[PDB]
């Protein structure tokens, strides 16, 4: 059972492991959306561009 | 998916593949446990000619 | 085929090989008993003489 | 847990592993004391013929 308990223990960390590898991902297109915003903020592009932005 | 792949690969890993250092221990332990057997029954072969006498 | 034509080999061996291990018990068995006919037999055959006082 | 199995496994050892060394001596001290007792046996029927004269 000990052995079994630690078997399982690595398994546990297998599938904490893999849903963080997915959460990797996820924050970095959060954070492209981001700078992405700033760009849009500014006062020099019309109507297309930032359409365009949205696009992405 | 390459992270993904590399978490499922561990995963598999520790429970498929085997614990080489681990196995060797238990192959020496057998492989000992063998010879003392084979003598003890080669033995006890011989214990039954002490009433031939 | 070779994982087939293991377990044939395999399956094969249990019923058509022996066990030296186990036959020797057997084997050691049988001939201390041979020892033991012969050497009750010479007891008989000296078992006559005993009346021809 | 990895302690904890070695740890255990080691209190188990004890418990029910015997002394492969120490049980040697056992198994020398009965096997002569069978070769004793049994020539012994060879003596004690012999002994009985003695009043046959």
């Amino acid at each position: 059972g000990l052995r079994r308990a630690e078997q399982n223990t690595e398994d546990g960390m297998s599938l904490i492991q893999t849903a963080e590898g997915y959460l990797q991902e996820t924050h970095e297109i959060v954070q492209r959306v981001r700078v992405l915003a700033v760009q849009a903020a500014n006062g020099i592009y019309s109507e297309e561009d930032r359409q365009q932005i949205q696009v992405e | 998916l390459m992270n993904a792949y590399e978490n499922t690969q561990a995963s598999e890993s520790r429970i498929r593949d085997t614990d080489m250092a681990e196995q060797m221990t238990s192959f020496t332990r057998y492989q000992i446990l063998t010879q003392a057997a084979t003598s003890m029954l080669a033995q006890a072969n011989m214990k039954s000619q002490s009433v031939m006498r």
